[PDB]
């Protein structure tokens, strides 16, 4: 039982339209799993978009509206305006249980885009006289707010010790994320070549040192 | 109309217990059905109790399959759920949901809750020094690195408020028991070092205050 998958981003300009899905392990999506769209906006608010499948709660707008696609759970949004980008999730009714999806990020072109602008920064002398070193990849306003990041050592593709942090909305709805790959002191004075290299939008930004 | 305001929340250590409260607001919370939902660091959204109108009848998923207890007093018009046997995975923020006919549509505020076995620990801080003099032009960026320290929150103030010119300060992450986090600044070129750059992390459960200088 249990695996409700959602797309993970979408994006769109204001005035047009877009659908999300809500598709179930189990199989099909019917009426007696009661699809519900909650809206996460902006710091933690929660809100019933809509209810059983198809009803929009009240103060929800026109344009969110509840369907059964193709055996699954979708929501359309019409004319989508830049009050929506935010996180929408989906929870389908499984007879006692409630099961969540992972949520999709939603964008709706509000200001033109942008890109990062990574800054990297190396272990200073006093962490590496406590034999640990932390490089800090910095990355900050972008718009829209996805990012991929990845680290190399020499060349070669870290496949550990490296951790970033979720994008975060800056005050001027632009977002900010940071990376960390942390070693020993030892590797630090070992490798030759860091690299923190920023996908956002098919252009990858590279910064590296030595 | 509606206000359902969850709280009770704050920070236990494994194997504890904890009874969180919900309570209702122009709304004749009788007459709906009810949930808890919880949003969890990772930020997915995970369901914890479900509890009927006449609280007949309750459901749980099998994590918390006998360790949460959920239970409503409609004479004070609030939701009651009992965490019990804690573990760190429980740590997230909770929130209340009334069902209207079936459309979760009024949520709490919502109440964190820690499961850490940790200990106050005051960060270190670090300088995060520019390197090679690669100056890309009129700007330049330097940071601090606040590393392990429990619980959260820390503030990063630089140059003790007089510097707010587009500061940041990220999400923090949880390395192996201790939050670790950044602050970055934008001070011109030719401001730095000619002119100083202090970072100021102060550390309010251990109440700590540290003053790290950014030199080349
Ligand atoms: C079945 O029809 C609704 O109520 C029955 C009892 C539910 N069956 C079970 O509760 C249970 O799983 C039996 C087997 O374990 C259905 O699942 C269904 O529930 C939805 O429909 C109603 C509208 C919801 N109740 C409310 O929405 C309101 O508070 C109305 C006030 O009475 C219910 O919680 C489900 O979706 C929200």
């Amino acid at each position: 039982q249990a695996v409700v998958t959602q797309e993970s981003a979408l994006t769109t300009s204001p005035g047009e339209t877009v659908t999300l899905t809500c598709r179930s392990s189990t199989g099909t999506v019917t009426t007696s799993n009661y699809a519900n769209w909650v809206q996460e906006k902006p710091d933690h608010l929660f809100t019933g978009l809509i209810g059983a499948t198809n009803n929009r709660a009240a103060g929800v707008p026109v344009r969110f509206s509840g369907s059964l696609i193709g055996g699954k759970a979708a929501l359309t949004i019409t004319g989508a305006q830049t009050e929506d980008e935010a996180i929408y999730f989906c929870a389908l009714w499984y007879s006692g249980h409630w099961v969540f999806g992972g949520g999709t990020k939603l964008t709706v072109l509000g200001q033109p885009k942008s890109s990062p602008s990574v800054t990297l920064f190396p272990p200073s002398s006093e962490e590496l006289e406590t034999n640990k070193a932390t490089l800090v990849c910095t990355i900050t306003d972008f718009y829209p707010g996805v990012v991929t990041v990845d680290w190399k050592v020499d060349g070669t593709p870290v496949t550990q010790g490296m951790e970033t942090t979720q994008p975060s909305k800056q005050s001027n709805n632009k977002y900010m994320a940071s990376s960390y790959l942390t070693l020993t002191a030892r590797a630090w004075e070992r490798h030759s070549s860091y690299s923190c290299q920023v996908t956002h939008e098919g252009h990858t930004v590279e910064k590296s040192l030595s | 109309e509606v206000q359902l305001e969850e709280s009770g929340g704050g920070l236990v250590t494994p194997g504890g217990s904890l009874r969180l409260s919900c309570a209702a607001s122009g709304y004749v919370f009788s007459t709906y059905d009810m949930s808890w939902v919880r949003q969890t660091p990772e930020k997915r959204l995970e369901w914890v109790a479900f509890i009927s109108s006449g609280g007949g009848r309750t459901s749980y998923p099998d994590t918390v399959k006998g360790r949460f207890t959920i239970s409503r007093d409609d004479a004070k018009n609030t939701l009651y759920l009992q965490m019990s046997s804690l573990q760190s995975e429980d740590t997230a923020m909770y929130y209340c949901t009334r069902h209207f006919y079936a459309v979760l549509d009024y949520w709490g505020r919502g109440t964190t809750l820690t499961v850490s076995s940790a200990k106050t620990t005051p960060p270190s801080v670090y300088p995060l020094a520019p390197g090679s003099a690669a100056q890309t032009n009129s700007m330049v960026t330097l940071g601090c690195l606040v590393k392990g320290y429990f619980p959260e929150p820390v503030t990063v103030t630089w140059n003790s408020g007089s510097l707010s010119s587009g500061v940041h300060t990220f999400p923090a992450v949880l390395q192996s028991d201790l939050y670790t986090l950044s602050s970055s600044v934008t001070v011109p070129s030719s401001t730095w070092p000619s002119e100083t750059v202090t970072c100021n992390v102060a550390h309010p459960a251990s109440s700590t205050k540290v003053d790290k200088k950014i030199v080349p």
